[PDB]
RNA sequence: GCCCUUGAAAAUCCGGGGGAGAGGGUGUAAAUCUCGCGCCGGGCCGUACCCAUAUCCGCAGCAGGUCUCCAAGGUGAACAG
RNA sequence: AGUGCGGUAACGCGACCGAUCCCGGAGAAGCCGGCGGGAGCCCCGGGGAGAGUUCUCUUUUCUUUGUGAAGGGCAGGGCGC
RNA sequence: AGGGCGAAGCCAGAGGAAACUCUGGUGGAGGUCCGUAGCGGUCCUGACGUGCAAAUCGGUCGUCCGACCUGGGUAUAGGGG
């Protein structure tokens, strides 16, 4: 029968992201001679809130080294950053917090975040809120580094690609109970139309594959192939094991 | 006719239990009654202090 | 330790607490020493550090934060900068 | 325990939400509204502005910290490690 | 009591449609529409929360009309930046440059030594 | 409008090219002197009556002097 | 005070830092983010009234529906009756 | 010699050269509570002008009793100068 | 609208050797209660049932600072939303 809620989120329309009040992307500084070879110094002009994001950001202003012009960025705030602090970054950057330097430089056991997945990408892994990666180990030839991500996975990475030292700010957000449905409503409203979520068991059998029945039951196994046409792929996708 | 009756209400009249509908706090709010008092007693205290009646430490 | 020697200075010696007053003490050329808390603003410190250099005066960076120093002067308030004009009978000045 | 035996901050919520949740909220609900000490001036004015961002009113030093505390433990432990390694590298 | 009406076709009570009561010489209370409240400029420093002195806080498209003296103050960084932040900038910028000179001197001595 | 404080000043304002009507309001206890110009309506309060009667003569070439009643 | 909510953009307008330039040579100049005065101009379209137990929509002068502003005395907690 | 001067200072005085360039501000900010100041209205005590009542009483009860914008002065607020 | 309950914080007094505890205030929290406008629409299986009305009326009801109500603008279109 129907195209199911889920198939519909792909068309955008109503399920697009809410992004009026969002303060910008939360990138790293782009690479250049100064970053590449020395270290450019900038100052943290302010620390900011960014709707739909648990991490706070940091307006960090540098000086463009070509035009007389004060360029500025939005770093995700490393925890313990503050205003009127300087934020050095580059190869020859000093290994202290809120200081973006290549993973290859920094020693083993070094905690980082906003870490570039591929060199020059401007900060992709570990940029959530209480999250960080740890630099495991370096292979000097091949110019590669092994990094342990917050998911647990131990991804291999180019030693050139940068990261900000320290963890992300605003950690332990998810320790607080929400309590009020209202409090949930207010969270997702500054994000996207994804909240009060209706269980496919509730639905009639035209709008979901679990729907219908004289008793709210699933009726088929809730685990499912991932060679599964969009419209059935519902429940537990490719679920290797399923229980507790 | 009202003016006459308001003069009765001044004398303390048509004002007993059986001609009150509001709670006491609605009729005279406790907060306001408090605000008056502080603004009186405090004013009395700093007038005393600023005549050298009472010293700093007493005042405080 | 410095807390011990200060104790005696505060008891018996002459001194002055705070930046507005100690900069006036140095500027007079009476101040024989200047204690700075560690949390003091960086501009303030460097300014004071220069004023001592011009007036050939000792500058002792205190081990503690301005709350600790004020506690260490025997005051319930907090002092970031403190000048020691005349020590009483202490050897705070060496 | 002048007014309440054992709800305090979370007496606002009344009966609602269950005992465990309300006990669980009391920890955070306190810490997040606490006024901490600005390690910059030393006044007791570090006050959470929004999640992860704490502002001294006097110092005017906005400070990226934890969600419900000026410092997470994680942040603190990470700080010391980085300081140790920094010293190990440079000597 | 004399009730009254808005004087313009804007019915809704909005930021644009703000009023005040006035008694005319004709002895009728009439709405006058009111001009928005102008703000004094805040400092270029960006830490000092207090707005600037000696400037006519007025709606920005007015400044046009105003004389130069209203719009600023006789100082370096006048009517752009609060004094405190100037006299800290000043002595900062000076003290910094004195240390840069001291490091230059310590560098030059080290070259002569080696 | 603009009030003026010096009898000379109002005489100078009255002597301009742009000016015209110099109407005169005997209020009792006041005797104003309202002289219109391009931009502004200048007035001058002359408390004395004989001094106002004297000034009456001192307006120059044949201006309106449209006394008010 | 509240927020795992942090609550518009832009046109337009100003201030400051800089100091490339310009001004006349001892009565004047260039200059007025010009001070005070003086002169000239401001085109185009909307502007009647109803706005609701009879000018709107519900086949109608239909107990329905349809966004706002103003808001006296008495009683009374009260924009309740 | 002369691109104005005054104030310890906050800052002031009618004007007080100046480009590309740069920095900043204003435009430009949620809701809720409490408290304070300013008006409009209400209220009370009286002055007037006109009213109604008047069998008895009522120095009565009722109406009405003004100053636009823009300037200048001064209160009155506020200041994290 | 107007009321009720009175959470944190704060003050004093009393006790306590301490830990801290009591008593009286203040304070004004909350998808808190009553209850208006608003939004809704329980029961009378009331009225009406060729109606006022192709779903209205009356009383009685739910909710009334929040997943609140609401104008205009704007987006999503038929095995599609
Ligand atoms: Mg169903
Ligand atoms: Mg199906
Ligand atoms: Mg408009
Ligand atoms: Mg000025
Ligand atoms: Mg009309
Ligand atoms: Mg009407
Ligand atoms: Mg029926
Ligand atoms: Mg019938
Ligand atoms: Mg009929
Ligand atoms: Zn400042």
């Amino acid at each position: 029968g129907r195209v199911i809620r889920g198939q519909r989120k792909g068309a955008g329309s109503v399920f697009r992201a809410h992004v009026k009040h969002r303060k910008g992307a939360a990138r790293l500084r782009a690479v250049d001679f100064a970053e590449r070879h020395g270290y450019i110094k900038g100052i943290v002009k302010d620390i900011i809130h960014d709707p739909g994001r648990g991490a706070p950001l940091a307006k960090v202003v540098f000086r463009d080294p070509y035009r007389f012009k004060k360029r500025t960025e939005l770093f995700i705030a490393a925890e313990g950053i503050h205003t009127g602090q300087f934020v050095y970054c580059g190869k020859k950057a000093q290994l202290n917090i809120g200081n973006v330097l290549p993973v290859g430089t920094m020693p083993e056991g070094t905690i980082v975040c906003c870490l570039e997945e591929k060199p020059g990408d401007r900060g992709k892994l570990a940029r959530a809120s209480g999250n960080y990666a740890t630099v495991i180990s370096h292979n000097p030839e091949t110019k590669k580094t092994r990094v342990k991500l917050p998911s647990g996975s131990k991804k291999v990475i180019s030693s050139a690609n940068r990261a900000v030292v320290g963890v992300v700010a605003g950690g332990g957000r998810i320790d607080k109970p929400i309590l009020k449905a209202g409090r949930a409503y207010h969270k997702y409203k500054a994000k996207r139309n994804c909240w009060p979520r209706v269980r496919g068991v509730a639905m009639n059998p035209v709008e979901h594959p679990f729907g219908g029945g004289n008793h709210q039951h699933i009726g088929k196994p809730s685990t499912i192939r991932r060679d599964a046409p969009a419209g059935r792929k519902v429940g537990l996708i490719a679920a290797r094991r399923t229980g507790r | 006719r009202c003016r006459k009756n308001t003069l009765a209400r001044r004398k303390g009249r048509h004002m007993g239990i059986g001609k009150r509908k509001g709670t006491a706090n609605a009729r005279m709010p406790e907060k306001v009654t408090w605000m008056r008092r502080m603004r009186i007693l405090r004013r009395l205290l700093r007038r005393y202090r600023e005549s050298k009646k009472i010293d700093r430490h007493m005042y405080h | 330790s410095i807390n011990s020697r200060l104790q005696l200075v505060m008891k018996s010696g002459k001194y002055v607490l705070g930046y507005k007053q100690t900069l006036k003490m140095i500027r007079q050329g009476k101040a024989k020493l200047v204690i700075l808390a560690n949390n003091c603003p960086a501009l303030r410190k460097s300014e004071i550090e220069y004023y001592a250099m011009l007036a050939k005066t000792g500058v002792h960076h205190y081990s503690g934060n301005n709350i600790e120093l004020g506690t260490a002067c025997g005051k319930y308030y907090r002092v970031c900068t403190l000048a020691i004009i005349d020590p009483g009978d202490s050897d705070i000045i060496r | 325990a002048k007014r309440t035996k054992k709800v305090g901050i979370v007496g606002k919520y009344g009966t609602r939400y269950g005992a465990s949740l309300r006990k669980m909220v009391k920890k955070i609900e306190i810490s997040q509204h606490a006024k901490y000490t600005c390690s910059f001036c030393g006044k007791t004015k570090m006050k959470r502005r929004a999640v992860g961002i704490w502002h001294c009113g006097s110092c005017m030093k906005t400070v990226a910290g934890g969600a419900w505390t000026y410092n997470t433990t994680s942040a603190v432990t990470v700080k010391s490690a980085i300081r140790r390694l920094k010293e190990l590298k440079d000597q | 009591v004399q009730r009254l009406t808005y004087r313009r076709r804007l019915s809704y009570n909005t930021a644009s449609n703000k009023t005040r009561l006035s008694r005319t010489p004709g002895n009728r209370i009439v709405y006058l529409y009111t001009k928005k409240v102008g703000k004094a400029p805040k400092s270029a420093c960006g830490v000092c929360p207090g707005r600037l002195r000696g400037v006519r806080a007025v709606r920005p498209k007015v400044l046009m009309r105003l004389s130069k003296t209203k719009k600023h103050v006789s100082r370096a960084y006048g009517g752009s930046m609060c004094a405190k932040c100037v006299r800290d900038r000043i002595k900062r910028a000076f003290l910094i440059e004195e240390q840069k000179i001291v490091v230059k001197v310590l560098k030059a001595q080290a070259q002569s030594q080696k | 409008p603009r009030k003026i404080e010096e009898i000379k000043d109002f005489l100078l304002t009255a002597r301009r090219k742009d000016a015209k009507s110099v109407k005169i309001k005997k209020n009792k206890d006041n005797v104003k002197f309202k002289v219109r110009c391009s931009r502004y309506l200048y007035t001058l309060v002359i408390t004395d009556k004989e001094k106002a009667e004297k000034l009456k003569q001192s307006l120059p070439p044949g201006l309106a002097v449209k006394e008010l009643k």
